[PDB]
RNA sequence: AGUAUGAAAAUGAUUAUUUUAUAAGCAAUCAUGAAUAUAUUAUAUUAUAUUAAUGAUGUACCUUUUGUAUAAUGGGUCAGC
RNA sequence: AGGUAAAUAAUCUAAAGGGAAACAGCCCAGAUUAAGAUAUAAAGUUCCUAAUAAAUAAUAAGUGAAAUAAAUAUUAAAAU
RNA sequence: UAAUAUUUAAAAUCAAAUAUAUAUAUAUUUGUUAAUAGAUAAUAUACGGAUCUUAAUAAUAAGAAUUAUUUAAUUCCUUGGAAUAUUAUAUUUUAAAAUAUAAAUACUGAAUAUCUAAAUAUUAUUAUUACUAAUAAUAAUAAUAUGGUAAUAGAACAUUUAAUGAUAAUAUAUAUUAGUUAUUAAUUAAUAUAUGUAUUAAUUAAAUAGAGAA
């Protein structure tokens, strides 16, 4: 007899199509507040428009709130990076935005030495066996 | 066939003393071309095409003609393991219908006197076959069940756990 | 990728057998060789945070080869905590007392990494002065080797 | 007093390293000389390849280089004796000799010609 | 009525040898005792 | 070079080298390069023009950049994110000042989309 | 030594998770299994957090000194000054 | 004298890293932050412990194997 | 060739090699003993330890881990080539023989150098953005530099007060936990407690302005 034990498929973002990881970016600023001056300038300066033109798969919200200025960004996986751009200037804000866009939403994490690849595919060659070795031990 | 050079997964370092060291392998480099590297590994969980036997490929698949599910071991030498007596000496269909009926009747009548083993002995036939043929009186079965239950009850804590573990292991070992 | 798969066979402890009658390596060398096996350095799946070494059965340890005058002159030491209780025994004396197996074992112990695992690894090594032993059945043996 | 555990001999590996170093020094000198020769050739009126080919290669004029070239003053490694590759003349040792590896920065310092009889 | 058993060549061909007298054996100790 | 048994297999691995760093991958894997790419952006695709070794269970083609004609191995860039922030504390042994040495290196993440014989 | 408030720490008891009765040293760092907890994108072959399997590395801090693991100075811990 | 007084150079002082078992001052090498593919330094390559294979001789003392103990005596070996 | 009495030498002599005219001469360079005893004290043997010196009969197999002189298979000619040998593999042929291929770049080894990215400063080239534009901000390319006590120089942050000052219980302040930004700081989300709400953002001015060291 053969019985099936249930399972589900794992998504590999880039193998078929590629969904773009960043989805929404919210430029948050304040009219009053010297910390939010750079942000304001950025908003003014057609740079935002240019960015929009470049990257239409990602939407730019523009909120008005009383605190420090922010760039909260929302990703496919669900997670949300948030960068407070306190007291930055236009270029720095732009750089921050770029950084946000580039990243996948995934959490930061310490890598060990040489941990490069991350597969969910069973080894093409088998896992070594002492009995199926080409050279026996002694 | 293919006339490729064959190689071990080589290390520039001493394999006996330092096989786990990745760096050595990395350092090693071999002359450009094709190579035959037999997998240093069993093919139990695998579904690789170079693992499937020729008999299970369709009569059309080009891989049939090629030579990479190698028959390294030879069946002459390997001892039969946990095999039934019918396999060593072919199956027999000697037993008729009347005989079968008689056997069934016997089973119905007295299971403790005419147990499966006894039946087998009588009719030169497997206990399994007997079982297949004939159901014993349900009372007997019930009694057996009760006995089993009692035995289980008599177990200590540790033993039960062990049994459970064993069961789990068994379950696992049909996954592959 | 490569590490993924059924890895049960890799980390299986094989029993190896060394017949010291049929091995021409001298004591120390042999011990060193055994040490590697015990550690599990011979296998590519070894990682230092893991005891994964095999079992070694040594048999006919009475015919081990020792060079020079070491049999007479090589002195094994043991100290209790108590001053004046230094025991110094020559190799031959030790052999007479316990056996050649003991000698071999000591060497292996010396070879091995000095940590928790050590003792286990040492105990994995089973030594017998003569031929007979209780592990004859469980030494690793292939089906194609059965010509003899 | 304070334990400076430095042996009186050198290990084979050390010796080999020393030899290699010596060879390298010689090579540097050789290269310099070659360069000078080719410069001379170019000045005279030849190509690089031609200069390289030339049978009559020019010796160097500068004093130091000339001295280096002389095997009496500055031996090459194959010429040099075992006793001078791995020992120096110490004026206050027993046997008037001392392992080179004892000399302060022996890996940088060059020192070939010990005294004639010492 | 045989069972699936194998055997290593190293252990089959190993010539028979008797283990010598260990002093820390009980038997030997018995001899020693007064 | 007879490349039929690689062609016929279903499972296949490759050992491509980016800046001489070898990564061994199958299709669907995520390679974490320990640096920031400027050539490629997010969503771009890289055709690997240096692949040391292609391999099946039992056969393996090898060579210093083996012909791009033989295979198609192409990875898409998914992410440019940094590895987690750390402050390793630097100081000597009787000196009160400390130098906080911060570290938040950058990663490029690829996904091996195609890995096939051509 | 005003009145409210007080999840500030040191300190005590207790419960949970986890590790621990063949193991030896600034008690951390790095590697690395296993167990548990949480998570409204764990789709999982998931992610984080906790935790002295196991391995490697690792002479507290200040002061003063030519020079300190020093068996040289100074400090019981925390809070305020 | 791990003494003392000056001379020259280096290092330590104020210098982490590799080696010298452990090590201020020796041998190499100067840590902006990572990463770890390629050259390597001094040192090493049976195991502990990262890495090894050869050639020609000599030694039989465990001499010796990272800290060389003297006169002298004995025995052998070559050369004249 | 035996016995005989010294010496432990490449100075002389001989041999070999390199450079000058060159089958010779000249000049330079290198090549000449080993064991044992003598030997030795107090917590414990003390190469760091294990241990290391090899052997027919037999191992798809060990043969110094010491001392001296070397090499990176061995030999020749001038990094190279050739031959020889060895090992491994493949193919053919009858466990051998023939053919072809590969290996001969020993390896480890640092926080050294390079590569690979990131930061800062300077020098020299750029590109984008904005009306000392010969500027600033950001981004490139090449280069050089970035250990540090005493010490000098430059730049920031926290806390509190004064000047100016929107806003709001969906707000704020403080706390805990998990995130985020090259992070003594701030910010995001959830949670708990206040409070009809900032001496709040920012620029100045100042300080009872930062504590494991008395
Ligand atoms: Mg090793
Ligand atoms: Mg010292
Ligand atoms: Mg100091
Ligand atoms: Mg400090
Ligand atoms: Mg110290
Ligand atoms: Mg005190
Ligand atoms: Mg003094
Ligand atoms: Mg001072
Ligand atoms: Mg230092
Ligand atoms: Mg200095
Ligand atoms: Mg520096
Ligand atoms: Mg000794
Ligand atoms: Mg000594
Ligand atoms: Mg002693
Ligand atoms: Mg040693
Ligand atoms: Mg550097
Ligand atoms: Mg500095
Ligand atoms: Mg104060
Ligand atoms: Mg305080
Ligand atoms: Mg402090």
């Amino acid at each position: 007899v053969v019985k099936a034990i249930a399972r589900n498929s794992i998504g590999r973002n880039g193998v078929g199509a590629f969904v773009f990881p960043c989805r929404k970016i919210t430029l948050q600023f304040c009219n009053w507040g010297g910390s939010s001056e750079g942000m304001r300038k950025f908003l003014t300066s057609k740079r935002l428009d240019k960015w929009g033109q470049e990257f239409p798969w990602i939407q730019f919200e523009v909120m008005r709130k009383s605190g420090h200025p922010l760039l909260r960004a929302e990703y496919t996986n669900g997670r949300e990076k948030v960068i407070c751009v306190r007291n930055l200037n236009i270029d720095n804000v732009e750089n921050k935005l770029k950084l946000l866009k580039d990243s996948d939403g995934d959490i930061l994490r310490r890598r060990t030495k040489n941990d490069n690849v991350e597969s969910l595919n069973s080894s093409v060659r088998g896992i070594w066996s002492p009995l199926h070795a080409a050279k026996r031990h002694r | 066939q293919f006339g490729f050079p064959k190689t071990q997964v080589t290390t520039i370092y001493n394999k006996t003393k330092s096989a786990s060291n990745y760096k050595g392998y990395l350092k090693h480099r071999d002359a450009p071309g094709m190579y035959y590297q037999p997998s240093e590994s069993i093919a139990t969980g695998s579904v690789n095409s170079e693992t499937i036997p020729r008999s299970f490929m369709a009569a059309s698949d080009p891989r049939r003609g090629l030579d990479m599910p190698v028959q390294s071991t030879k069946a002459k030498q390997c001892p039969n393991v946990l095999v039934g007596k019918s396999t060593v000496n072919g199956k027999t269909y000697h037993l008729g219908p009347q005989e079968i009926d008689e056997i069934r009747k016997l089973r119905l009548d007295n299971p403790q006197k005419y147990t499966r083993k006894f039946l087998a002995a009588k009719y030169g036939i497997s206990p399994l076959f007997v079982s297949m043929v004939s159901k014993p009186s349900e009372q007997h079965v019930q009694i057996m069940e009760s006995r089993l239950q009692e035995i289980q009850s008599r177990w200590k804590e540790k033993r039960r756990i062990a049994r459970e573990d064993r069961k789990r292991r068994k379950l696992l070992w049909y996954q592959a | 990728s490569q590490k993924i798969g059924h890895s049960g066979l890799a980390f299986a402890r094989l029993w190896h057998h060394v017949d010291v009658a049929r091995d021409k390596r001298t004591l120390g060398r042999l011990a060193s060789a055994i040490a590697i096996t015990l550690i599990g350095r011979h296998k590519p799946v070894y990682h230092p945070s893991q005891d994964c070494g095999d079992y070694v059965v040594v048999t006919n340890c009475q015919k081990i080869r020792v060079t020079g005058k070491k049999f007479e002159q090589k002195t094994y030491w043991s100290h209790s905590g108590r001053p004046g209780q230094l025991k110094l025994q020559t190799m031959n004396k030790v052999v007479a007392d316990k056996g050649f197996g003991e000698i071999l074992k000591k060497a292996v112990s010396g070879m091995l990494p000095k940590n928790k695992l050590r003792k286990q690894r040492l105990d994995r090594l089973k030594v017998f002065d003569g031929s007979e032993n209780p592990y004859k059945q469980n030494i690793t043996a292939f089906a194609h080797e059965q010509s003899s | 007093g304070l334990l400076w555990k430095i042996p009186w001999r050198m290990s084979t590996h050390q010796k080999t390293r020393q030899r290699e170093r010596l060879r390298n020094v010689d090579q540097v000198i050789k290269q310099l000389t070659l360069g000078l020769h080719v410069q001379r050739c170019q000045d005279k009126g030849l190509t690089y390849q031609e200069a390289m080919e030339s049978k009559k290669k020019y010796k160097p004029r500068s004093k130091s280089l000339r001295l280096l070239n002389k095997p009496s003053v500055f031996p090459k490694e194959n010429q040099m004796s075992s006793k001078d590759k791995y020992w120096t003349f110490d004026k206050k040792a027993v046997g008037y000799r001392k392992g080179i590896h004892k000399v302060p920065k022996w890996t940088k310092i060059s020192i070939r010609k010990a005294p004639k009889f010492f | 009525s045989t069972r699936p058993f194998l055997v290593a060549p190293s252990i089959a061909n190993s010539i028979t040898t008797e283990a010598p007298a260990i002093n820390h054996s009980p038997e030997l100790a018995n001899a020693r005792k007064w | 070079t007879d490349t039929t048994p690689l062609k016929l297999s279903n499972e296949l691995y490759a050992i491509f080298k980016i800046h001489n760093r070898p990564y061994l991958v199958t299709e669907g894997d995520r390679v974490i390069l320990p640096f920031k790419l400027k050539q490629a952006e997010v969503g771009d695709i890289l055709n690997m023009t240096d692949v040391t070794t292609l391999g099946s269970r039992n056969y393996k083609l090898v060579g210093h950049p083996i012909n791009t004609s033989l295979y198609t191995l192409k990875a898409t860039v998914v992410g440019k994110t940094k590895r987690a922030f750390q402050t390793r504390e630097v100081t000597k042994r009787r000196n009160r000042r400390v130098r906080h040495a911060k570290s938040k290196g950058d990663l490029t993440i690829l996904r091996i989309s195609e890995l096939s014989m051509n």
